[PDB]
């Protein structure tokens, strides 16, 4: 498969990644002072990298079209430098084809209370007052 | 601390309460691929010299914790032609046991240091409204 | 001279007439091609003379060549000869219909102007006792069953002739036809699809009318009845007939019924069965002789619903609102439809319309307009934007696939498409010593170059690198460059080490390994090479071995489950000149001396009647799966097809039937140059058979010429190459007719219509982008898990032994012996040299 | 007729046979080409007849034309005639070996079917008493000197024949050969490079074995001995011989020594010297006749190490692990190797392998595999990915460079590459009055167009603008547009003012000025034009003047140190029809009247036996440096080469030797159409000689045909054009063989292989990008500091005078007179018209 790959610090996992590899080449990443003696001095922010300049973005990625469009070579017609591929194998999917998420409860919903029942069990959940991956990470 | 966690170790995801346990490690203790002055990935040592040039990895990501739907593991990741070429123990078959012919770090191989980091697939957002190009930068 | 192109061509046409003249003066009975050149030539000279008129030459042309002067097939092959020439009053077209109109012709007049002595009759051989003949089942067919019907009186009250086509909406006729318009509503003539009833002025006719089918929606004509047929639209149509003055007299008494399937119902129309075959080509149960061989294809299935055939022409079925649909969504109109085709293909011999869309085969079945015809599915619509290729009477097969090609010269290529080949797989870089010996494009640089070189040519191409190596290093590189397969050849060394190293690579890259084994047994005998395979898929070239390999027993490979075996074509089949030809050919290619003991020993160990005899059989057995050329390196590019059928004709005649027709054999063989070369090389999803979803690489044949010269080659949906006559002429059929590139072969079109095949690794790097290729590029795949059992209809696995002294071949205990045929079909009847 | 391409070609082949038939009936002795057409033609007719077999025609073909019916060269030129035709049993190949197998042939049978009266013998001229003959030095050569050796008993204990090639690693043989495997280690057969020893089953042979060379690393075969030869790998090889059952009996007593350079040492193998030349082409000391001229090239130097020649073929040297290397870094494999070439080039007549890489000449020397052969440098490796062009027996020269081209029609171009020309320099825009008179592409627009036009053609091109101007304004513009040189022509005015203004521009832009002076002396006599040069470099076209310039003394320019002078080719050399032809040609081009006093006066002042006689000499003197065509504007594109050698042949015969061979003359002349046109136009770093670093624009010749018709034209590393026979045939040699474009001439390839030359100023602006050119574009340079002394081997500077009345030319005090030759070589023997 494409080496579309994201590097994370565990201390920052799920909030802000270090580096985004697109098709095997670094496309976007944390980067500090361009004039500095190393890459880590302030201000460090997410910036596009060599994978995002000139013709590179196209060489590293896929535009997805229908098979019919590809049969006509819309990649050629449209003058695209990005690789074009067709989507497929979508008309025979069921919920059971979703990796680790194939559950199929009997669901009822009360038209007045809006209460949801799944497999006989009334679903109720508390209202969390906070979430992780937020106050520790963001300047706004 | 040097090479990232190994089989049995657990890793807190960000500041959540989630722990990921290393399920499997491909490392053979003592031959980890680490790059730097005096380090392992040098000519004729960890960097192979004399294998067929066409099979050198374009890039190796070293000592990655991979979190993926298919497993949470510790592995080197080799990239070739924009694709994921292999996942396992990489390095130099002339000097190290357990290096298969699809995981050679060679002269012409770039190094992305994964030690201590998590790698996951790039995320795929399948409910996008192309309202402005800046959504895109915010996404990547 | 200021010669225009037409003048130059006719000079060639003349030279052919004169050659045919010389042959006739020798008392040779002329073939088809000779008869044509001769007659067109004389017609042009008579025109030069200025004495004779068009009408004269039309008669004179029939009295030049007589039955005595021609071969037995000719009177059925030569339906007529056409040419155009400059008469005193400018260019005029002369058609000579049925030129063999007599027994003796007129020799003097057939030679007149040639200054060749006129031979006497007794110099000619005595007459012997029909290629592509249709054997019709006896009987009739009721058209248009199961439909509401009516017979109505119709009068032409106009002063000029009116003629109505089989599918025209009858209510929509010329307002000067008087009849019961209300009864005519929703009806059309119940006559054969594509003909007409003519009304001279004042004429009265009693016409059988039958209801339209499908959705029953009327469109076009005069817009009298626009809409779906129902009581509410009838009322509106009658209003418009009154308002607009369309001729109408109520026929209260008209006979009404329907088209019942019984005898003597006055509403039905039957078509004589022989006549049906002649109009629309054969249907279920009829049989067709392949060319002038002894082979007969029986139509196994027909999609037609009798009476609604898709025939295009003046008055015919494919017209706005009738068979051509009007109102369906425009995106689903077929780009092209091939009407009334006999399809011969490994998967079945059938009768069907073929729909092309986006360069692909979109559908196979009953095509037309769902508004007016029953049985038309949504993927078979003939629409406004649909081109028609008329296959009635013709056979359609997939484009042949030649998978043993040496790229020695560009002309091999034109010779290939012109014979019916649309894919080439092999190696080479031009007329070098390496390419003349091996199918190898050795350098990455040369891969780039050959892909760039062939980029405008309307054929799919695959190039193979040099597989001969005891290390994988450079093999990696040639595949990354774009090779889609590797060739192991003895001339570069085919040793067990090279064989292993090469196949280990093939396992990595999913490409096919083709091999020409070590003839010298320098390194091992055949056993040792088979061991070196190690159970891995490998394509063995010319498995019989005349073309190369372990002496004398390479043929043993046709019994290894992991071997896919092919033959090259020159040893096909064993005929009387075969052995003599091949020994010398071997001597010439190997620079050997007839007078040196061991040179003659090597040669006799290579070229073997016993093994070539065995090849005819294993070919018929389905033990050798593919036939290929070896173009210009022991084999012949334009004869992959003819040699396949020649082999099949000889076995029919020598052996038992294979399963009252020749279907099983026909299918078994067609698969040898269509589907099996594509499976073995790994691109069978794209080409190799007439099946939905694949490229529309399709070849149109006249049954009389089938397996010798095709009419037309369609590359990815568009005609690429075809028979074409005088470009100045009023029609395309006048002489000289020859195979010419068409619009699919010019400018950018060849690239738009075809595929270049590479390895997945090369496509991973986008060599299509790197090489600046305009041809579509795709990867070969699914080749490292093939066994002989994956070869369609050619999956036999005999236990083979070969006697090291007598060279006798034994398969499953049976000693293989076959006769030396003295002649073959698909030759003397067809070729000028 | 449904003619396939092969049918159309054979019709042409026939027409050639019949023409040759007509000539024979007149009692003309046939040349090579006639003999071939005639015989192939009859063979095809005999096949049409259906009476005769392949084996018959093989004998019959030898008895058609006899020594009496052919010219003196023919029995050596016609080694054989091949054709394929449709016998009753399909297409078969007929080879006629040594067709002149007798004295009288069989006239009746050579004409049979032609209805031509059969001439009697006495109608034919009487026999006269060998083109490209190799004159061998007397003697033998010891192969493989200085190497460890052993003689061993070898037995074939297998039941099938085993044959071993000269370079196969002996320990790696078929396990059914029994011998002392431990002694065989590191050894190979000591026989001529490329042959073999054959073991029938049960046979015992006593084989001479010699040690491998270079690094002594074994690869391939069975992998018995994988590795460098040393005591440690020997032990492992013996282990594997035991384990794997490879036949082994110790021969404790075997004779051991080495290959000493003395007489009667039983370990050495000698090759007869005449036989060496025949296998591998000539070596140091041998001599080669150029075509049918009187010229002899002696091999000055050979890089071969006798015994290790690179020969490719079954059993031959170029195979995996033997001569083909296995394990070197893949990037340094040669793309192509030309094996065993005689190179004739200004810089030396030598014997060498030629290595091609990236379209460039990479190396010249001894090529092969450093693991098994001595003397192979790192830039000469034949690898897995290396294509082979076999030059053994052949001559290689640089592509000719024609620097006086008028682009009148595209066909000039094909005629040029087919004769051995790969670069064209001139001007024009097609068949207009301006281009028919001058080598001028006048408008910037037309520059763009001609560069775009010629973009796919596999030749390097340079275009020149109109230099005729008394102001620089528009000259700036044409050079900026892409002109790489300017032409001053009298037809546009070549006045001293125009000459000055044009050369001042040339000094600015570093481009060459070509001039055709003022014939009319309208403005000045030659003195005045020379003064206008002002010591600046200028190329004078057809310096003799028949083709144009100051009457009667333009030739004086061959004595000016700043003049680079060329001749055009039609006046080369002075022969009996020369003067008559040229006067009329002049009359025709100038629209003059034979009956008007001054028209005939101008003409006699232009065309001059005295000056043309002087041109033969100054040409031989090295006083005129270049020979060019003047294609279709007084000169002949396909004859730049032949006319150069024709001139050299006539001078050999008329004058003294130039420095026991013709090397000095040969080199002097070859430089006239190779290196000197590239120096004068400013692109000699890219083309013009067979030297490392330049494009691999290389022409392969048969010595028998050298300077008449080449075999093959390699453009930038890839075959572009070559002799090719029947595209349908089993080999590339059957008739009709004709010069055809190859894969380097199709699609995008011509562009990838060639250069378009422009001015530096045009490249500064990237006209390659602006014009959308796929051909590589480069700038010409180093042209404003040239003098006659920069012309390789043609730097002579005579003091010249010309008598204004007698036209007599004097050079350095010597009156120049030369005879009118009645005939020339490289003509009657070669051409069909
Ligand atoms: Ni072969
Ligand atoms: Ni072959
Ligand atoms: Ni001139
Ligand atoms: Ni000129």
């Amino acid at each position: 498969k494409l080496a579309d790959l994201v590097m994370w610090k565990p201390s920052f996992f799920g909030a802000k990644p270090e580096m985004v590899i697109k098709g095997g080449e670094v496309a976007y990443a944390n980067m500090g002072d361009p004039n500095a003696s190393i890459p880590t001095p302030e201000p460090v922010k997410m910036r596009p990298m060599y994978g995002a300049l000139g013709k590179a973005g196209g060489a590293l990625s896929i535009a997805f079209v229908s098979k019919a469009a590809l049969d006509q070579r819309v990649k050629v017609l449209y003058g695209l430098n990005k690789r074009v591929e067709a989507v497929s194998n979508v008309r025979k999917l069921t919920k059971l084809d979703m990796k680790l998420n194939d559950a199929l409860p009997a669901i009822t919903v009360d038209p007045d209370s809006y209460t949801v029942t799944a497999d006989g069990v009334v679903l109720t959940c508390f209202v969390a007052t906070t979430v992780p991956l937020s106050r520790n990470y963001f300047i706004f | 601390n040097k090479y990232g966690p190994t089989t049995g170790d657990k890793i807190r995801l960000g500041d959540t309460a989630l722990f990921a346990e290393i399920e499997k490690d491909f490392a053979i203790y003592g031959d980890e691929c680490t790059f730097g002055g005096g380090k392992v990935i040098r000519d004729g040592m960890g960097q192979s010299c004399g294998h067929p040039p066409a099979l050198s990895l374009d890039t190796v990501i070293t000592n990655a914790v991979i979190i993926d739907y298919s497993g949470i593991i510790k592995a080197d990741i080799g990239i070739k032609d924009g694709l994921i070429h292999s996942i396992g123990k990489s390095g130099n078959p002339d000097v190290m046991d357990g290096v298969f012919q699809n995981m050679t770090t060679g002269v012409n191989t770039e190094v992305i240091a994964g030690e201590g980091l998590i790698v996951t697939a790039g995320a795929i957002d399948c409910h996008v409204h192309y309202i402005c190009p800046q959504l895109v930068y915010e996404a990547v | 001279m200021k010669l225009s192109p037409r003048e130059i061509e006719k000079l060639g046409l003349h030279n052919a007439g004169y050659l045919a003249q010389k042959r006739l003066a020798r008392g040779l009975r002329l073939n088809y091609t000779e008869a044509v050149a001769l007659i067109a030539t004389q017609i042009m000279e008579f025109v030069r003379d200025g004495d004779k008129t068009v009408a004269q030459l039309m008669s004179i042309g029939r009295e030049l060549l007589g039955r005595r002067q021609v071969l037995p097939a000719v009177p059925k092959l030569v339906e007529s000869v056409q040419v155009e020439a400059t008469f005193p009053d400018g260019t005029e077209l002369v058609t000579i219909h049925d030129p063999i109109a007599c027994e003796n012709g007129n020799l003097e007049l057939a030679l007149l102007g040639s200054f060749l002595p006129v031979p006497s009759l007794d110099k000619f051989t005595a007459n012997d006792e029909i290629p592509g003949e249709i054997i019709v089942v006896g009987g009739n067919l009721v058209l248009n069953d199961g439909r509401k019907a009516v017979i109505l009186k119709v009068v032409n009250n106009g002063d000029r002739p009116v003629q109505v086509g089989s599918h025209y909406h009858f209510i929509e006729l010329n307002p000067y036809l008087t009849f019961d318009r209300r009864k005519a509503y929703g009806m059309r003539l119940n006559i054969a699809a594509g003909n007409a009833s003519r009304f001279e002025p004042g004429e009265m006719k009693e016409v059988l009318l039958v209801s339209i089918g499908g959705n029953k929606v009327i469109r076009g004509g005069n817009a009298i009845a626009d809409g779906p047929v129902n009581a509410s639209n009838c009322i509106a149509a009658m209003q418009a007939v009154i308002t607009r003055g369309f001729g109408h007299v109520e026929e209260a008494n008209a006979a009404e019924g329907q088209t019942g399937e019984d005898a003597s119902c006055p509403f039905t129309t039957v078509i004589s069965r022989e006549e049906y075959a002649n109009k629309y080509g054969p249907t279920t149960g009829d049989k067709i002789r392949l060319g002038d061989t002894a082979l007969f294809a029986e139509i196994e299935k027909d999609f037609a619903i009798y009476g609604d055939e898709c025939t295009f022409g003046g008055g015919k079925v494919i017209r706005d609102g009738m068979g051509q649909s009007c109102g369906h969504p425009p995106a689903l109109s077929l780009d092209t439809v091939i009407t009334n085709a006999v399809i011969i293909d490994y998967s079945g011999i059938i009768k069907a319309d073929i729909g092309i869309k986006d360069g692909l085969i979109h559908s196979i079945g009953k095509s037309g307009n769902p508004d007016v015809m029953d049985g038309v599915f949504q993927n078979m619509t003939t629409g406004v934007n649909t081109e028609v290729i008329a296959g009635e009477g013709l056979i359609v097969t997939a484009g042949a696939i030649d998978c043993h090609v040496h790229y020695i010269c560009p002309q091999l290529v034109y010779e290939a498409v012109t014979s019916g080949i649309t894919t080439l797989v092999g190696g080479g870089t031009g007329p070098t010593a390496g390419t003349r010996a091996t199918t190898c494009t050795p350098a990455p640089i040369q891969m780039k170059l050959m892909l760039q070189s062939t980029d405008d040519l309307p054929l799919n191409f695959g190039f193979t690198g040099k597989g001969n190596c005891a290390k994988p290093d450079e093999l990696h590189e040639i595949i990354k460059a774009g090779a889609m397969g590797l060739k192991l050849h003895e001339d570069w060394g085919t040793t067990p080490a090279a064989i292993d190293s090469c196949l280990t690579i093939a396992e990595q890259y999913d490409i096919q390994v083709n091999i020409h084994t070590d003839t010298l047994n320098e390194s091992g005998f055949v056993e040792h090479t088979i061991a070196a395979f190690k159970g891995r898929t490998i394509h063995t070239y010319h498995s019989e071995g005349a073309g190369g390999g372990h002496a004398p027993d390479i043929i043993k490979v046709c019994g290894e489950k992991n071997v896919l075996p092919s033959s090259t074509n020159p040893t096909r089949p064993l005929t009387s000149n075969t052995i003599d030809e091949h020994v010398d050919m071997l001597m010439v290619c190997h620079h050997l001396d007839a007078n040196i003991a061991e040179d003659v020993a090597f040669s006799a160990s290579r070229i073997r009647e016993a093994t070539i005899a065995a090849e005819d059989i294993l070919h018929d057995m389905g033990a050798i799966s593919i036939i290929s050329s070896d173009s210009q390196a022991m084999g012949r590019i334009g004869e992959v097809i003819s040699r396949t059928w020649q082999t099949a004709d000889k076995m029919k005649s020598a052996r038992g039937p294979l399963q009252a027709n020749d279907n099983f054999r026909i299918k078994r063989y067609v698969a040898k140059y269509t589907i099996n070369p594509a499976i073995a090389n790994g691109f069978s999803q794209y080409v190799g058979s007439v099946e939905v979803g694949k490229l529309a690489d399709l070849v149109m044949w006249k049954p009389s010429f089938f397996g010798a010269k095709p009419e037309m080659v369609i590359k990815g949906g568009e005609v690429a190459y075809a028979n074409m006559g005088d470009p100045n002429a009023s029609i395309p059929t006048p002489e000289p007719v020859k195979m010419r590139p068409m619009y699919g072969a010019l400018g950018k079109a060849g690239g738009a219509l075809s595929i270049a095949f590479v390895s997945k690794a090369a496509l991973d790097q986008r060599v299509k982008v790197l090489y600046g290729l305009n041809k579509r590029v795709e990867a070969v795949s699914n080749v490292r898990k093939l066994t002989k059992l994956d070869m369609k209809l050619n999956d036999a696995l005999p236990a083979i032994t070969v006697d090291p002294d007598s060279y006798t071949v034994t398969a499953d205990g049976v000693v293989l012996t076959c006769f030396v045929a003295t002649t073959v079909p698909l030759s003397r009847n067809y070729f000028i040299f």
